[PDB]
């Protein structure tokens, strides 16, 4: 039953038009923040229910549903090029003793 | 307070899109550029003094109708916040 | 001005209009706004020609006051 | 006229008109219908886009008597043609039940009309037939050669359904059955080979029947079909042929990867065997402790 | 029938023409468009695949972007003056 | 994940689950449903790259 | 006290919505209009028997773009065929909107309002539809009177009824400006379900249809040689794989994806066709001769 | 009448203006001024032969296609610019350089009375003059005297 039920559920998020992602740029006491939407211009835009303006921070990158701008979750996550050069370097290898002598 | 909460509801559907405004004509219009290529001719309703805005202020327009709602900004750009470092 | 108009929007496109609730002929001109309608598309009110001027006018001051 | 007429596709949508056209003359029960199929042609495909009732009037007394309004069939066509351009007279269906020698008559009407050859598409709108209620049929004008004058005669053409896209995805999403046949599972495929066989019996039979009629009812010896039929028993597979032994290797191939594959499955079963009961050795673990834990707060 | 040819053009609808980027495989296709974005269109079982070539330009249908038929490749007048000079 | 369109429009659009992690996370060119707007399924790498194997 | 001024239920019937699927469809990007033609019986239940293509328009859909006389032309046609019914209603075709009315289809649905009270306004979103059947839905005009005096709850006494919630922008203008949505259901009969199907002879006789026996053998080949690969996995699954933490398991000997689970469906689903092709060949030769 | 009242309401504003790039050839590629590229069936009501490289079209909103022709678009700046071959500072007026003068004359005056000569002898008459070299030699001034005495529009353009 169960995996009836997950197939399901794949198909209903996918259909989601939209998605995209801003910034919050700074935070007003209207149960708003104004965000640079990212692929847009701006939008100054409401706070969904489960994520309010004490909860969020300045320069937290967000998660938006729709062409609405609700907010979604937050994102912690950062492209940032030194990530980038770390994720091509790996876990640095090796025994002090061989450089040793 | 109840008089600015339930208007403001109203008025205000969301998201809103943020203009500049360009100029001014004494009719309670005034005219803006929008994000948008296409910039719009639009009307002055509701908050907001005519006199208390000059040109070259950054405003809040309403998404269903492009109509001055207010202003909030003060042409707040992220650049600022940056170089703010009095801590 | 083709005696209708041309008209050419900011997006980059062109269309033939016409005049909405009576504009004369002659208040539209290479280089004039327009006043066009969302998706009905007619001119209801000529505009004054360009935008920019409005721009650069707040870097124009008035004849400025110092003793020789 | 044009001669491009190798298939046949329909909409289903027009299936769906020639049962809603019989009802709303009030045809019924030996009252048949004729109406226009409309779309495309002089192209290989006819592709019966659409349909259409006429003004038609049905006399039992006599057969060759029956009414067709011959202006109604130009002016409808004018307006659609408007619509749609792309839509034009291509024939006329009948619901059947049969075929007769009045829709040849028929036929001669509406070949004015046609610039192809008329499709007579006979749709049985009651769905007696067992696969496909609906035949195709193409006049064909061709010399009978056995010392009989040139004959005038409907040739079978196979059809098949077909859906346009729009239409389509909304019959698939009306539909919802389990199927006879859907080409599924293992049980599924099973019941089509129980249904494939008892096809074949009925089907011979026919055969056996016309054979008999033609020496007993002296229906006119077509050549053509007994000519058929000679080259099945002449193709028809033998055994002792190379070809026997062949198979029988093959068999045994069949079987010994089924067997292996088989024997994988246990070794999977078995694994969760495993897995659930290392769990419950861990549950007995947990229920002890519970006790335990009721001793320590007394 | 010349008025005739407009009531018929106005139901062949205009054509999205792109050009085969790079065969992807029999079934599916790239192609950039001519008005703009990439995609991964189809192509039907009508048009044989062995016509299809990287370079000749193909027309689709808006509705569902799928390759209905090849066209003949783009006439470039300056392949032909090449051709003809020396006489 | 979260992409870009052709054009550039950066989405947050969903895997389809059970589809592979282990080089898409790495950039590499991925299909979209135009309509739905959504992470459906995956391109090989090949797509949308110079061959420079010579 | 006074009226209900109740909301039909929608009856779409199964031809008239292959044809409305058919025709808008393939008509993108332009935009395409007709009658509904049915009968009104109850005070909530209409049967919408059939529709038609008014000929086409460059005005697209306005009020002068449906007309009298392409309705009397068409309507006279079918009389004679005997097929004509009363018009219940319109429809016409938004493929690059969703399910609502512009400030013009108010205008267009209030000239056919005065003909008939019972009738619709019905905006056909195809493109836009995944599963066909979706994004479709049938309005009624309510006034600018009726807003005001709050006569919105009367319409859907006792009923659960749906009211649309897709499009916010779009949707909460026609929710309370453009119309009131009631619930849209397709009906049909068991006689056509048969013909939506379709019944074929060649259903069964693709069934003793025996495929060439190269293909065969190259399932067998295929099919083995892949759970070799997946099957050296699986060793390294089971190699240790008992300390605590399931989720750790998971990721550590690659659980996720899971192979042993990927084995068994290549199996059985071979194991299934070789059983089918034994089966059919034994039936074929005795069978025959 | 049918037919031309249906192309009528297509003719109904707004609908889209455009251009004809050109006439593949039976099919038409427009280059609409949308900004995308769509190439069309070829209207059989339009003249093809009548359509060239620049014509400007007519082209409706929805389906996109070639439903009449209008007239080119048309530059008031470059109209404006045009005619000023007057005040004629004359050759005389204009200070030095007799040089320049008899040599500008020779490359423009000349064949410009004299055509039918250059025609019957066949050789090319001057396909225009470059001048150059330090500002403030009246390359200006010239130019609007002499295309005065030539009698032929003077355009003062820009690139
Ligand atoms: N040959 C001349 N005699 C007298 N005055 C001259 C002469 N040439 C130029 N001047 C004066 O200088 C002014 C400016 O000419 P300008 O320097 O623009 O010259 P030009 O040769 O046309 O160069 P350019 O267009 O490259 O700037 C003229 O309006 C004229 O009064
Ligand atoms: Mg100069």
């Amino acid at each position: 039953n169960d995996k009836v039920r997950f197939i399901k559920d794949e198909l209903r998020l996918l259909q989601e038009p939209g998605s995209y992602v801003g910034e919050v740029i700074k935070i007003v006491s209207d149960k708003k923040v104004l965000v640079k939407v990212q692929p847009e211009g701006k939008y100054i835009v409401d706070v969904a229910k489960d994520i309010n303006v004490k909860d969020l921070k300045a320069s937290q990158r967000v998660c938006l549903r729709s062409d609405s701008y609700m907010l979604h979750k937050v994102l912690e996550n950062k492209a940032d090029p030194l990530v980038s050069l770390m994720m091509v370097e790996k876990v640095p290898d090796s025994t002090y003793d061989m450089v040793g002598g | 307070q109840e008089e600015e909460k339930k208007q403001l509801e109203e008025i205000r559907g969301n998201p809103l899109s943020i203009g500049t405004l360009e100029e001014i004509i004494d009719d309670d219009h005034a005219i803006v550029t929008s994000p948008t290529m296409p910039d719009y001719y639009v009307s002055i309703l509701s908050f907001v003094d005519k006199e208390l805005l000059e040109p070259g202020c950054s405003v809040l327009l309403h998404h269903k109708t492009m109509s001055i709602v207010g202003v909030l900004q003060d042409d707040a750009d992220p650049m600022v916040s940056v170089m703010k470092m009095d801590k | 001005i083709i005696k209708k108009y041309v008209i050419n929007l900011k997006q980059i496109a062109k269309f033939v209009v016409g005049l909405g609730e009576r504009v004369s002929p002659t208040d539209i001109e290479e280089g004039m706004r327009v006043g066009v309608d969302r998706s009905k598309y007619n001119i209801e009110l000529p505009l004054p020609p360009r935008i920019d001027p409005s721009v650069t006018m707040m870097t124009v001051e008035e004849k400025p006051d110092v003793t020789y | 006229m044009s001669l491009q007429h190798e298939k046949v596709t329909i909409a289903p949508l027009v299936l769906l008109s020639a049962l809603d056209h019989y009802e709303r003359t009030q045809t019924k029960e030996n009252k048949r219908c004729v109406g226009v199929i409309l779309g495309d042609a002089n192209s290989s495909t006819i592709r019966v886009t659409n349909s259409f009732a006429l003004p038609f009037e049905e006399d039992e007394k006599n057969s060759d008597v029956w009414f067709l309004d011959h202006n109604y069939i130009e002016n409808m066509n004018e307006m659609c043609k408007k619509i749609n351009a792309k839509e034009k007279l291509i024939g006329w269906y009948h619901s059947g039940p049969k075929l007769r020698a009045s829709d040849l008559k028929i036929n001669e009407l509406f070949k004015k009309y046609t610039q192809n050859n008329p499709l007579l598409l006979i749709v049985d709108v009651k769905q007696q037939g067992v696969g496909l209620p609906t035949d195709a049929y193409v006049a064909i004008e061709q010399v009978k050669d056995d010392g009989t004058s040139t004959e005038k005669t409907f040739l079978h053409l196979p059809c098949t359904i077909e859906a346009e896209e729009a239409e389509e995805i909304g019959v698939e999403h009306l539909l919802r059955d389990v199927r006879d046949q859907a080409a599924g599972g293992l049980s599924i495929r099973l019941t089509n080979q129980l249904k494939s066989l008892k096809g074949l019996q009925s089907k011979l039979k026919d055969v056996v029947e016309y054979l008999d009629k033609v020496i007993n009812k002296e229906l006119p010896i077509n050549h053509t079909i007994l000519g058929k039929l000679q080259d099945v028993f002449n193709l028809l597979p033998n055994l002792g042929t190379p070809d026997d032994d062949e198979i029988d290797v093959e068999n045994h191939d069949r079987i010994n990867i089924s067997n292996n594959l088989q024997k994988a499955l246990t070794v999977k079963t078995n694994d969760e065997l495993m897995v659930i009961y290392i769990s419950n050795l861990v549950r007995s673990i947990i229920a002890f402790d519970d006790l335990i834990e009721n001793k320590i707060q007394n | 029938d010349k008025t005739e040819n407009d009531i018929k053009a106005l139901q062949s609808i205009g054509q999205l023409i792109g050009e085969v980027m790079k065969e992807l495989s029999e079934e599916k296709y790239i192609v950039k468009a001519s008005s703009g974005p990439r995609y991964i269109v189809g192509v039907r079982n009508s048009v044989d695949r062995s016509k299809l070539k990287k370079g000749v330009r193909v027309t689709l249908d808006i509705t569902t972007l799928t390759i209905m038929r090849i066209l003949p490749r783009e006439t470039d007048p300056l392949v032909y003056n090449m051709t003809s000079f020396e006489q | 994940g979260i992409v870009s369109s052709t054009t550039g429009m950066s989405y947050v659009v969903r895997i389809l689950s059970t589809l592979d992690r282990e080089l898409l996370k790495p950039s590499m060119s991925v299909a979209l449903h135009r309509h739905s707007n959504a992470l459906v399924d995956i391109l090989p790498p090949d797509s949308d790259s110079s061959i420079s194997v010579m | 006290t006074g009226r209900d001024d109740t909301k039909e239920t929608v009856y779409i019937s199964s031809i008239a919505l292959l044809k409305m699927l058919k025709h808008g469809r393939a008509g993108v990007p332009m935009e395409v209009m007709g009658l509904m033609l049915g009968e009104f019986v109850d005070d909530y239940t209409v049967n919408v028997v059939d529709v038609f293509a008014m000929p086409q328009s460059g005005t697209g859909v306005s009020v002068e773009a449906v007309d009298d006389v392409f309705q009397a032309k068409m309507m006279d046609m079918l009389k004679q065929t005997g097929r004509d019914q009363m018009v219940v209603g319109w429809y016409h075709s938004h493929p690059g909107f969703g399910c609502w009315l512009s400030s013009v289809d108010v205008n267009t649905q209030k000239s056919f309002e005065q003909l008939n009270s019972r009738a619709v306004a019905v905006v056909v979103d195809p493109i836009q539809s995944v599963k066909g059947k979706v994004v479709i839905d049938a309005f009624r005009l309510i006034d600018t009177g009726a807003l005001i005096n709050n006569l919105e709850p009367r319409q859907t006494t006792s009923n659960t009824g749906l009211l649309n919630k897709a499009n916010i922008q779009a949707l909460i203008h026609g929710l309370n400006r453009h119309y009131y949505s009631l619930n849209i259901d397709y009906h049909k009969t068991a006689k056509e379900t048969k013909m939506l199907m379709n019944l074929h002879k060649e259903q069964w006789q693709s069934g003793l249809k025996m495929y060439d026996y190269e293909e065969k053998e190259e399932s067998n080949l295929a099919a083995t040689k892949s759970m070799v690969k997946i099957a050296e996995q699986y060793s390294k699954r089971i190699e240790e794989e008992k300390e605590l933490t399931e989720e750790e398991l998971k990721t550590r000997y690659v659980g996720r994806q899971d192979p042993k689970k990927h084995l068994s469906e290549t199996a059985d689903e071979t194991l299934e066709n070789n059983i089918v092709s034994v089966l059919t060949a034994g039936v074929n030769s005795v069978a025959i001769k | 009448k049918d037919n031309k009242e249906k192309i009528k309401n297509n003719r109904q504003l707004p609908y889209l203006v455009a251009n004809v790039v050109e006439v593949m050839d039976k099919a038409a590629v427009v280059k609409t001024s949308s900004r995308q590229t769509v190439f069309l069936p070829m209207v059989g009501l339009v003249d093809p032969d009548k359509l060239k490289p620049n014509d400007l079209v007519g082209v409706n909103k929805d389906s996109y296609l070639i439903l009449d022709t209008l007239p080119s678009e048309f530059d008031s700046r470059v109209k404006a610019m045009e005619v000023d071959e007057k005040p004629t500072e004359t050759y005389s007026d204009v200070g030095g350089l007799d040089k320049q003068i008899e040599e500008l004359v020779e490359a423009i005056v000349l064949p410009m009375k004299r055509a039918d000569k250059f025609k019957d002898m066949g050789i090319r008459a001057p396909k225009g003059a470059l001048m150059y070299g330090p500002p403030g030699t009246g390359k200006t001034l010239l130019a609007r005297a002499c295309a005065a005495q030539t009698n032929a529009t003077f355009l003062k353009l820009a690139a």
